[PDB]
């Protein structure tokens, strides 16, 4: 596990890498580093308890004026566009194969729309509390 | 190793700097490349590369070099043979001012001919050299020079500043040369002197011989004081001499040290004589070979690892871009020279922690 201090308390996001390295032998982009081939990246996840769970957001539940107020979608624009550049790729890649990924893309394609769904809904939500009251 | 004195076979072989006049053919001209050849299974190149450069300097400044195509192609051989960059540019440099200096002076000695100075304008040479290559000193110590000598300075300062606008010219008193001529009784031979002896000398010359003090001579010369006493050296204990100009002492002791109030006098009927016999039109050359011109292994541990941070920081990165970088690192500590940061690159080279690019010669790569 490899992580970047500096980097991610300047940006505000974690620097984690998991890394696993293929065995000597077996040999079948700059920023990787000039080993490229030797090793490779892995993906990351996360998980939580029941009680880590409540306790969390318990904990987070003091932040209500950020809460109602951040009204997101506006500050991930970079990232959703990313996402639906990767998006395009993988469904390009599994128009190919079909010539699985789709599964994958689909997954990809519905987390994304989730995602969008749910900014749209608290901005509904903010609207019809905010800006309905006394005419 | 011997070092000094291998470079003392140079200077009996490249020129005839004092001993060397024993000179047969270019075939000696092989046994240095030979030497040169020591030079390359020798360690501690320092030592023999500063050697090799004020024996330049002397033969150079003196003019009694042997051969001159010889001492040209020492360069060449010596850039062949293997040393560092600096000692080359430093040796070219001094030869290009050396043939810059002959015309300035052809011009000096064709333009002021008329003023009439006080020598003949064929008897003054002028002899301008610069100062970063062929000087490292640059402390200055006043001589009293005569009054012949007060009216041509001048001249050739005003000449350089009309020729070559811009530039000040720092006159070294210490490597100057002269000729001056004696009357005493028997014989009147040429004696060969610089500029402090020629001070020395002139001083008791108001007034006969006479016999003057050691404080009325330091106060009538102005010399800086000790170094006063190392000009007496050359007067009173001049090697291989049968009979000193300045024959005198007083309390005999030795002219290392202990002058104290000594009465030294000229000798009206010294017995400077060449070969004992008759010194009708002798001369004598006094100057001799004079040529008056954080621990490491704890300290070099500090920057290699900076090295390698910058290196670990970016992996493609430049030479001159891993220059700043190391100097703008390394300011808090000591500040660094171009030789260890040199011997650093060829160190890390030589452990194979950094690539050199094919494609660009200036180029690295981390590991």
């Amino acid at each position: 596990v490899v992580i970047d201090p500096t980097r991610t308390i300047s940006a505000g996001k974690v620097n984690l890498g998991a890394f696993r390295t293929y065995p000597k032998g077996y040999k079948p982009i700059e920023d990787f580093g000039v080993h490229c081939k030797q090793y490779y990246a892995l993906e990351v996840s996360y998980f939580k308890s029941s009680l880590d769970r409540k306790l969390l957001e318990l904990l987070w539940n003091k932040y209500w004026v950020n809460t109602l107020s951040s009204s997101s979608l506006l500050t991930n624009a970079d990232y959703t566009t990313g996402q639906v550049f990767d998006l395009s790729e993988k469904l390009e890649q599994s128009e190919a194969q079909l010539g699985d990924k789709l599964a994958k893309a689909t997954r990809d394609s519905c987390k994304t729309t989730i995602e969008a769904i749910h900014g749209l809904m608290s901005q509904v939500i903010k609207d019809k509390l905010f800006n309905q009251i006394n005419i | 190793k011997c070092p000094e004195l291998l470079a003392n076979y140079c200077d009996m072989l490249l020129r005839k700097t004092p001993l060397s006049k024993k000179l047969t053919s270019e075939e000696i001209e092989a046994k240095l490349k030979e030497v040169l050849l020591v030079l390359k299974y020798v360690q501690n190149k320092d030592v023999f590369m500063r050697y090799h450069k004020a024996h330049l300097t002397r033969r150079l400044i003196l003019d009694i070099s042997a051969d001159s195509e010889i001492e040209e192609n020492m360069v060449e051989w010596l850039r062949e043979v293997g040393m560092p960059a600096d000692y080359v540019n430093k040796l070219a440099r001094m030869f290009q001012d050396i043939k810059v200096s002959e015309d300035l002076n052809q011009a000096f000695k064709e333009m002021h001919k008329n003023n009439k100075l006080a020598l003949p304008a064929d008897s003054v040479n002028i002899k301008i050299l610069n100062a970063g290559a062929w000087s490292r000193s640059s402390e200055k110590v006043f001589v009293s020079l005569p009054t012949e000598l007060e009216d041509l300075i001048p001249e050739v300062e005003e000449f350089y500043k009309k020729n070559h606008s811009g530039r000040k010219l720092h006159w070294h008193h210490l490597m100057s040369n002269g000729i001056i001529t004696f009357k005493n009784e028997v014989g009147q031979y040429d004696l060969e002197v610089t500029t402090f002896q020629l001070a020395v000398l002139f001083a008791w010359n108001q007034r006969p011989r006479e016999k003057i003090s050691f404080e009325n001579l330091k106060l009538a010369t102005e010399l800086p004081d000790a170094e006063l006493r190392r000009t007496l050296w050359s007067l009173v204990a001049f090697p291989k001499l049968k009979r000193q100009v300045l024959l005198y002492e007083p309390q005999v002791n030795s002219p290392k040290d202990f002058t104290e109030g000594t009465l030294f006098s000229v000798n009206q009927e010294f017995s400077l004589i060449k070969n004992a016999k008759v010194q009708k039109r002798g001369k004598i050359n006094l100057i001799g070979r004079l040529q008056l011109t954080g621990i490491v292994q704890l300290r070099i541990l500090r920057t290699q690892e900076a090295i390698i941070q910058i290196m670990k920081m970016r992996k493609k990165i430049s030479n001159a871009q891993l220059q700043t970088e190391l100097v703008e690192i390394l300011k808090n500590m000591f500040l660094p020279q171009k030789k260890m940061i040199k011997e650093q690159i060829e160190w890390l080279i030589e452990h194979k922690y950094i690539r050199r690019d094919e494609s660009d010669i200036n180029t690295f790569i981390y590991m």
